């Protein structure tokens, strides 16, 4: 309501590529050759969920 | 006492990396099978979550 | 007060990886011996355990 933003999720453009992610932020590769993977800012950034 | 939340999420499809970014952290790093095309250089057109 | 369980179990024997999936996660890395062909790249029928 205030900020009128949303918060993007976990996501990627590869299965093989979004592997690289549930290791944790540090070895995810953002962009292969198009392939490419998004990292989610959110309130439940470090929650188990 | 028990709440509630909305939280809105953003996913992008089918965007396509800019000039700088399109590369590979390695050479060899996703490779296809010798002799096979490789879909990591196509657009993407999906997503995964 | 020495109980039991129950617990199926599924093994796939002979699928196939989808498109995507099909690759190597390094160039060099499993090679068959130079002169040899890769038994790898071939359609599995196999499971171990």
């Amino acid at each position: 309501g205030l900020f009128q933003e949303a918060y993007p999720i976990t996501c990627a453009s590869d299965p093989a590529l979004l592997r690289s992610a549930r290791d944790g932020e540090a070895h995810a590769r953002e962009t292969h050759f198009t392939q490419y993977l998004i990292y989610d800012a959110s309130p439940l950034k470090g929650l188990s969920l | 006492l028990v709440g509630a939340m909305d939280l809105t999420f953003v996913l992008p499809l089918g965007l396509f990396n800019p000039a700088m970014e399109r590369f590979a952290a390695h050479a060899g790093d996703l490779v296809p099978a010798p002799g096979h095309p490789e879909p990591r250089a196509f657009p993407p057109r999906q997503l995964f979550f």
